[PDB]
Formats: structure tokens, sequence, C-alpha cells
């Protein structure tokens, strides 16, 4: 058996919009020393630096990143999403058979939600306001909030629902599986700022 | 006698984003009398862990240097480019057949919340669509990309 | 005339365990009480709140789905040797001149798995023989 791992001391972090910078911690779990390449992308899967971008941890070691606002423009009536993406490089290393070697390595990747002072309250205080409706076969969630609403857990009539985010004043489409036919009670809970799943609400849909 | 003050006071818990990956390798692959490797064979079994319940299956995406999307290509040590794909999939709770992306996209299945604690995936061969396989060593080098909740 | 002052400094954020529970003896904050009369010791000290468990204090998610856990109080003397006051009403050192920090320290989960968030409690101190 080979073994990876990488943690990440928070999983997501909440930027204040024009903050000099927070910190987060990363764990190299393993038995080997490994290179922490630390990367930020947009929302698109593609300002913002983290220090060190590259650095060494040995076994079982934890270190700091800094992640640092320089300059850069986000609106101010929404949060804006971006990717850290922390990943765990490890160390590098039959005349009749095809012999397979295959290395892997961890990219481990954490919402980084930039959130202006300018919003009142946080995400727990209007995950009730969601509303649900069924169009063009699929589940779509409305988020009037300011607020990314980074849904954990999310069942309609009874099945489970892969999770995502619905993003603010805006919406999200989900896919429905087969035999959902006639539901009408949406149940999710949003993940809180700290990680933790909030509780549950539930509405019909329109 | 007694005098008195108070106070409210807040902790704030956290949960990290943990993610761990194990790999078993499978058995070493015949080449069989017409030169091809048979399909469906298990390269190898991917067991990732340490996720919070309610990651789903497309948040994981496996991908390696040749980008073949849904596919994750093994090439020989030897110079010759000799190459072979493989797909990565599972099964979800109700035994059918899903995958994480590899290489940007699925192969099969529609997305689907991942079993908790852990969910094994499999590497199987596929083919080469090249042909004519060498006898020797064959690699790649994997990224598995978990963008959390 | 006398008056006790309770100030609080919270500490690092706690990390949840991949098992739900957290680690003991945590720093969770520190607790400074003050203005009470020379030559006070520790058992005229009590600090209670509402869970009321003797020797510990609980914290409380604020989900509406309880999660809880219990802290310790503890602080430290000139010769470093703990201070224990007491907690709804169970633990013996004078307190330093002036003004005592109390070291509130992680016990763990008071049972089941912990969600993250921000838990509280109302702490009230209750100091005798002044």
């Amino acid at each position: 058996s080979k073994e990876y791992g990488v943690t990440i001391g928070e999983s997501r972090i909440i930027y204040p919009l024009d903050a000099a910078g927070v910190m987060v911690s990363v764990k190299n779990t393993q038995d080997y020393p490994v290179l922490i390449q630390s990367r930020i992308y947009d929302e698109n899967k593609e300002p913002f630096v983290v220090t060190p971008p590259l650095f060494r941890l040995d076994a079982k070691q934890q270190n700091s990143l800094r992640i640092a606002q320089a300059g850069g423009v986000f609106p101010r009536d929404k949060e804006s999403l971006k990717w850290l993406c922390v990943k765990g490089i490890p160390p590098k290393d039959p005349d009749k058979d095809v012999g397979v070697f295959v290395q892997f390595a961890i990219n481990n990747c954490i919402k980084l939600l930039v959130r202006p002072n300018e919003l009142k309250g946080t995400p727990i205080q209007f995950a009730e306001n969601l509303s649900w409706k069924v169009d063009g076969g699929k589940l779509i969630a409305e988020n009037p909030s300011p607020f990314y609403m980074n849904i954990g857990e999310l069942t309609f009539g009874g099945k489970s629902i892969p999770s995502h985010y619905i993003p603010p004043k805006s919406t999200w489409a989900f896919d429905l599986p087969k035999g959902l036919a006639g539901a009408r009670n949406v149940s999710w809970r949003i993940i809180n700022d700290q990680g933790g799943l909030d509780r549950l609400y539930s509405k019909n849909v329109t | 006698a007694d005098l008195t003050a108070s106070t409210t006071r807040t902790a704030t818990l956290v949960e990290p984003a943990r993610i761990t990956l194990t790999y078993k390798e499978g058995a070493p692959i015949t080449i069989m009398d017409n030169g091809n490797i048979d399909t469906e064979l298990l390269v190898g079994t991917l067991t990732l862990g340490g996720y919070k319940t309610g990651t789903t299956s497309t948040s994981v995406n496996f991908t390696d240097a040749a980008g073949d999307p849904m596919y994750l290509t093994f090439t020989s040590q030897d110079g010759n480019n000799h190459q072979f794909t493989t797909k990565v999939i599972g099964k979800d709770s109700r035994d059918f057949d899903i995958s994480p992306k590899v290489n940007g996209e699925n192969l099969v299945g529609d997305d689907v919340v991942l079993a908790t604690g852990s969910q094994d995936f499999f590497v199987r061969s596929i083919g080469s669509k090249g042909g004519k396989l060498a006898a020797g060593k064959y690699t790649d080098a994997v990224t598995v990309t978990v963008s959390n909740q």
C-alpha cells in the first residue's frame, strides 16, 4: 500500500476584504517529507498571494501559509469565491509482463471566500431564505442573500442530491435522479464559516 | 461578603479539510498470445478518505500529464512511448457504477455523494489504441484534486 | 469600595478531530479576575454557568442541536503550582495581588460528534469573604 495525505487546518477561509492577510495551517500527515505547493484559482477553476508558494514539510509536521491580498478590486455587495489548493508532492520513486508503477499526489482544495465588511451578518443568518422551483428537468435554488450558500446536505423528495454552492444573489440548478415525479419537500443544510453542518431547513418547491 | 460579575464568551471550533489516499497495487499484467492486454483488469484500488460527508464524486478529479479526458494513461519507460489507458470507477450505495472526474470529465454515472468515511475507486485497464504493447515498466504520475464543499 | 471584574481573552480556534471530539488541555481562553480583597483565596471564588456541572464550565453550540463540550478552570500561582477555584461549587491557594488569570482548558465533548461553529457559555463568578 502507498499512503498519501494532506490536511489543511480549515475547510474554508473567510477572507475579510482588504485585510492584510490570514494564516492557515497545513499538515503533512505522512511518514515521508513532502513539498507543499499552494496555489489560488478563480471560481472558474483557473491579487491573492500564498507565501511560501512552495516549501518542504517534513513527516508529521505542520507549518503556516500566509494568504495576503495585495490590491485587486472586488464587489462589495456580495462575497467572491476563489480556491486555495494545497498539494503535497512526495519524493520520486519483466521481459514478458507489463509492470505498472503509479505515484500519486493529493491536491487538497478549499474555498477562499472574500467577504466585504459591508455585508451584515453571516450565512447561517440567511440559510432559511433559499427558495426552490423545479424547471427544465432540474431543481433550482435561488439565494437572495449576499453570501455563498455552501450547501452541505440536500434532500429532495427523500432522495439525496449531491450538494454544491448557491452563489450570492443568484441560483444554482441541480440534476434530478429518476423517480422524483411529484416530489414536494426540499430539506437542506449549509456549511457554516467554521466548516460545520448547520441546522436543517425544509420547504416545498413552488 | 459576596461580590459577583459575569460575562458571556464564545469559543470557535473548526473542522479542518483532511484528505487521504491509499493505493493498493493490483497484480502484474500479462501480455496475451496476440500481444494485447486484457481489458477490465484491476490495475489497483484507490481509497480516498478524510473528507467530510456530503463530498461529491464531481468534486474529485484525477489528472495526469497526458490529460486524456476520462482516462489515465500509462507510458513505457523505454523511450518507445507505448501507452495504454485505464479508467477510474467505483460503486455507489445502490451498487451502480460511478466515477470521479478523470482529467476533468466523468466517464460513467451521475454525480453522487461519496460513501461516508472513505470511497474505493478501482483503476481498470481499457486497452491501447496503439496496439502492440511491449513488455516493460509503465508509469503514470497522477494528481488527485478534491474540491471541498 | 471593592468591585469584582471578570474579563476574558479568547484563545486559538479549537480543531475538531476526525472522530468528532477535541483534544484535552487546549487553552480555550483566559479569564482575568480582579478587584478582590487582599488575602482572597481560591476556595472563595466560584465560577458558575447554566449547565451547572460541578468542576466544569460547559460550552454549547449556537445551532440549536445542542453539541457541547466541557472545560476546567485552573490558574497558576507564582511557583507555577495549579490554582483550582470552585466551578459550580467544587474545586486552596491565595490569589495574586490585585488580579489573577485563570486558564480555561479543554476537556472534551459532552458526547457525540461536535459540529464546527461558534459555542457559548455565559459565566458568573461569585467571590465570597469580601
